[PDB]
């Protein structure tokens, strides 16, 4: 069971603590479909202290299974701000170290929208993600949008 | 260290291996991601070498400070394409006239 397995990664306190667990919990995540379910991964990830362990979280599609997390709950609900809290409490605990992840998984265009679609603020909180992410590391993709036809 | 066999002058491999692994849109989630992984496979798959924007890079490499690059970088797409190709034209039989 998705709730018994993730409640065994609740048992240690401290997140997750290893590989392991993260692979395990990711697992879980690609299985999760509750709403406490999804609170409680998001509460286990902000109490996920271990840098390397939440790194990997975000190698293992962790942004795009927080972005299918706010996808079900649509572009405006005032229940679902109980979710938008633990899932941007999470985010924000996230280490995304460069621009193009939140391109990739598409978070950003959520957080944007869900910030000017008027208990913590889900827009306070929406707003504290924005900025973190200006100081991710030096990345240019070359832009594949070239007109000049693979020289035949 | 495939370049090696190439054209791309040292001072232009680290540019070589950006144009590998977008051109590929290779993995950039971990380090494990390693660049002469993508040369080899680009290397093998030359076809993704050829739809890029190399003028906008140029205009980055500008950008950072290097200058003008859009001719060296249309040189090191054309030695992905075909390693040290040699430009040597093809040798052909003598002509009568020649021959003769």
């Amino acid at each position: 069971s998705v709730d018994g397995e993730l409640e065994a990664l609740m048992e240690n306190g401290e997140g997750l603590s290893d590989k392991n667990q993260v692979l395990s919990l990711s697992r879980l995540m690609v299985r999760i479909e509750t709403l406490e379910q999804k609170l409680t991964c998001l509460e286990l990830i902000q109490n996920t202290h271990s840098q390397s362990c939440l790194k990997s979280f975000l190698e293992r599609h962790g942004l795009s299974l927080l972005w299918i997390w706010m996808a079900e709950l649509g572009d405006g609900r005032e229940s679902n701000q109980k979710l938008q809290e633990e899932i941007i409490k999470t985010l924000e605990h996230l280490p995304i170290p460069t621009k193009n992840m939140l391109e990739e998984s598409k978070v950003l265009p959520i957080i944007q929208r869900w910030s000017q679609t008027k208990t913590v603020d889900i827009s306070d909180l929406a707003t504290k993600l924005l900025d973190s992410w200006k100081d991710l590391k030096e990345v240019y993709r070359i832009p594949k949008k070239s007109q000049t036809e693979k020289e035949n | 260290e495939v370049l090696d066999g190439s054209r791309v002058h040292p001072e232009t491999y680290e540019w070589a291996r950006k144009m590998a692994v977008d051109a590929l849109e290779y993995d950039e989630s971990a380090e494990d991601a390693n660049p002469a992984g993508a040369l080899e496979e680009i290397l093998e798959n030359p076809e993704r070498l050829k739809d890029l924007d190399l003028d906008a890079f140029a205009e980055e490499l500008e950008r950072q400070g290097y200058g003008d690059k859009h001719i060296t970088l249309y040189d090191i797409r054309a030695e992905l394409s075909c390693r040290y190709k040699d430009l040597r034209t093809a040798y052909r039989s003598p002509n009568t006239e020649e021959i003769f």
